[PDB]
């Protein structure tokens, strides 16, 4: 029901990421299907390892990967968040 | 505004000012809800085929889509009246999305999961009973009600209507090319909220794109799912034999009748054979009068020569028909040789897939847990992307030994579950893949060694399944990364 980044508001984007990280999922099919979505939003080289294998020093909590995509996204040419 | 019948996709050219569609107050035909409740108790079944070579025929450019429509309540659990107006989302137990099967896009309908869709509100116009409903993604869809005229189902030469509404599992692309919305009236109208699917109609180079994906999707699937991966092959490979042997069974009458054919039209020939002779001694009689003009016999003489080349031209005929009855006949035996030859493969086939059906059948089936495994270090998880995968770990070889799990699938959660509570195996876990790992599921690799839907490490086993391999010996198994194994196996 989503297609581009630009559909969420920046505390829509947040509760995806949020249910992500702690798993909240009726089936690990839906939580990679999450992911998968997750990834094509953030259209980021990272892609799932955002989450899962952050960089050194990069905030992994919920908040600060959504503080990562923003700050790149923008800094290199793309739409942002809804408003 | 001829009103189009609920469930029966039809082509609506758009305008500038967006689709023309024209719904009727009266409920949806026996059929579709024949649909509906058979459906009730992802799957579905299709009631369109889209041929674009017709459908440019009449719209050359290619402009057109594919509307189909039905009365909301039928579609959802929760009335749309008892809904919040803050909801933009109805859950829906059956969906119309466009499917792409044996090589046609095709309209159908779908269900047997949580599905859930747009709802948009129906602005009113001008026109008297004509709202503009606008469904993101799609144009400016003007609805117009109708219980006036008596229903009608259009026909384009482009759609089809096909009968055999089987469910059959469906696309894992479905809804690739499709908008849909649940279509609410102002209060003040007393019309009943409508649902409304509309779809692209793609052209065949996009039909054979989504039949490549919609294969692509389907190998990922069954490598991921061979506990019913193979379920399934044992149906095709059954189907296929069931076929054959009633191919076997059309050749026989053929042949069997071919044989009877050949009989009678060879007695035939027989009999006119002889009734030449017959006429052709006649003639041998009477050949004295042959340069006697004035006798009796010059009479009964020419009398024989009519009655030969009469009963000659009658052989003629008998023979080609023999000729031809006897081609029949060797064709026909050439068939069975061939469709019986043909029956021998697929009975092997069959075999072999009931064989691996109830091998890979083992693997959801209980057992003890055995083996000792083998000592790991720090990099456990950076080995299952390495060599032949990383092994399972003497640590947790011990944990889990001579318990009891019910399916192999719950021996992988179990696994993780070791793994998430031993601090040196899951040094390499992050506190978002920790999360999944202690909620059973299998924890997500690095970007590097995924392969498309397949992001999560996998246990998979050295001696397989297929061929008798043990389902839970420990030391059997072997932790690897998607990509890994796929690099194993080539």
């Amino acid at each position: 029901l989503k297609h581009s980044i630009s559909d969420y508001t920046e505390a829509e984007f947040l509760q995806l990421v949020t249910t992500i990280c702690n798993a909240d999922t009726s089936s690990e099919e839906e939580l990679v299907k999450l992911v998968t979505h997750f990834e094509e939003m953030t259209e980021h080289p990272s892609g799932s390892d955002l989450i899962y294998y952050p960089k050194e020093g990069d905030d992994d909590s919920p908040s600060g990967i959504v503080n990562t995509v923003k700050q790149w996204r923008a800094a290199n040419g793309k739409s942002g968040f809804k408003q | 505004a001829a009103p189009v019948a609920f469930g029966f996709p039809a082509l609506s050219t758009p305008g500038a000012g967006g689709l023309a569609v024209s719904i009727s107050a009266s409920e949806l035909s026996a059929a579709i809800a024949g649909i509906i409740a058979k459906l009730k108790k992802p799957f579905g079944v299709v009631l369109s085929s889209l041929i674009p070579s017709e459908i440019a025929k009449d719209d050359p450019n290619m402009m057109s889509k594919i509307v189909t429509s039905l009365p909301a309540d039928d579609i959802t659990e929760s009335p749309v009246s008892s809904l919040p107006l803050d909801k933009a989302t109805v859950n829906v137990n059956v969906r119309v999305v466009d499917d792409v099967k044996d090589e046609r896009q095709n309209i159908s309908v779908v269900s047997g999961v949580p599905m859930s869709v747009p709802v948009v509100d129906a602005k009113p116009t001008e026109r008297p009973g004509v709202f503009t409903a606008s469904i993101p993604g799609a144009p400016v869809l003007n609805i117009s009600v109708n219980d006036s005229t008596p229903a009608v189902q259009t026909l384009s030469p482009g759609v089809t209507n096909n009968t055999d509404k089987d469910v059959r599992p469906a696309g894992f692309t479905q809804g690739g090319n499709t908008r849909d919305a649940v279509i609410r009236f102002p209060k003040d109208s007393g019309h009943n909220a409508v649902y409304v699917s509309v779809s692209d109609v793609l052209s065949p180079d996009q039909v054979k794109q989504r039949q490549d994906e919609e294969n692509r999707r389907q190998q990922e699937w069954d490598a991921t799912h061979p506990v019913e991966a193979a379920e399934r092959n044992c149906e095709r490979a059954r189907a296929e034999l069931n076929q054959a042997n009633e191919d076997v069974a059309r050749n026989q009458e053929r042949q069997a009748k071919a044989v009877q054919v050949y009989n009678s039209r060879k007695s035939e020939l027989d009999a006119a054979n002889k009734t030449l002779a017959d006429a052709i001694a006649e003639i041998k009689q009477f050949n004295r009068f042959a340069h006697d003009p004035m006798a009796g016999g010059h009479r009964m003489w020419q009398m024989a020569g009519l009655k030969a080349q009469r009963a000659q031209t009658d052989v003629n005929n008998k023979q080609a028909a023999f000729d031809a009855a006897a081609k029949e006949k060797s064709d026909a035996d050439a068939a069975l040789s061939a469709a019986q030859e043909r029956r021998k493969q697929k009975e092997n086939k069959e075999k072999d897939a009931k064989d691996k059906c109830a091998m890979e059948s083992k693997r959801n089936k209980p057992g003890k847990a055995t083996g000792k495994g083998k000592p790991v270090g720090d990099k456990w998880l950076d080995d299952a992307g390495k060599d032949s995968g990383a092994p399972i770990p003497d640590r947790i070889a011990d944990k889990l030994r001579d318990k009891e799990f019910k399916s192999f699938d719950d021996f992988r959660k179990a696994v993780w579950e070791e793994v998430s509570k031993d601090p040196e195996l899951s040094k390499n876990l992050n506190p978002s893949n920790k999360s999944s790992v202690s909620k059973g599921y299998s924890p997500f690799t690095p970007k590097n060694q995924q392969v498309g839907g397949r992001k999560v490490y996998e246990l998979h086993h050295d001696k397989p399944i297929s061929q008798g391999g043990e389902v839970y010996d420990m030391d059997n198994i072997r932790v690897t990364t998607p990509k890994r194994h796929i690099d194993i196996h080539r």
